[PDB]
């Protein structure tokens, strides 16, 4: 018999982010070739399959740096990244490439499917 | 708020 | 120009309250009278005022426990975390005095809101 | 997904 409030997930996520832009309790870097991207460890496991492995593992659950596969596109990761933190997508003729390699590897099944929708329009 |  | 996965916010908060029931990654407890509650920091502070300002604080951010005034009824507070991972809210007639003034001091406005409404149509 |  609850009652629901229709906006407080986007608002969750809204203030997550703000916590991300300001670098407020995150808790693990991601470092991609020579970038580096600082983010919350529960954020990332609740968007993406490969952090959800990672993080639940006994030993790399207690690891501040984690090193994603140099075959991993800088670019492509940070649209992701902005992607987990706002639900919005910067998917371009130019990157959509890069997009759909990266969540292949993050296993972010709901990117992927859109990627290979627009590519298919293509 | 809505009824769920 | 970017593109909106809809289901995204409620699928992130669905899953950090996966998080949260298997106690996973979670880094504080409350203390409210005898009971405790686990939860992540980052959540608490996107829903409510309080934790906000209580995990920004420098000193504060670090502690593991965080003891709650002893006015704080368990039940009222563990409601309003039910809430907090959900957006739903198990308002009844029994609890919604103690929902309202534990919303009011977590500065969760949205549920305060409700709870005036509700008190003012009965 | 939409246009937002
Ligand atoms: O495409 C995707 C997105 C995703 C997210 C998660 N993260 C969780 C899943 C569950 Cl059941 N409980 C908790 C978490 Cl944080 C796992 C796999 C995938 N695949
Ligand atoms: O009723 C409410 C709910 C709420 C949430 C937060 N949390 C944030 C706010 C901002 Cl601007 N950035 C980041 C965060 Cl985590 C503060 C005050 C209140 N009042
Ligand atoms: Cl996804
Ligand atoms: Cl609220």
């Amino acid at each position: 018999s609850c009652i629901q409030f229709t906006r407080h997930a986007s608002d969750v996520l809204l203030n997550l982010n703000r916590l991300r832009s300001r670098d407020i309790l995150t808790d693990v870097v991601i470092v991609v070739s020579r970038e580096q991207f600082r983010a919350h460890k529960t954020v990332l496991m609740a968007c993406s399959g490969l952090f959800y492995s990672i993080f639940t593992d006994q030993l790399k659950c207690n690891l501040s740096v984690i090193n994603l596969d140099p075959e991993i596109n800088p670019e492509g990761f940070c649209i992701l990244l902005d992607f987990m933190y706002t639900s919005r997508l910067n998917l371009r003729e130019g990157n959509i490439m890069a997009v759909m390699a990266t969540a292949m590897y993050l296993q972010m099944e709901h990117v992927v499917d859109t990627c290979r929708k627009f590519i298919k329009a293509s | 708020w809505v009824i769920p």
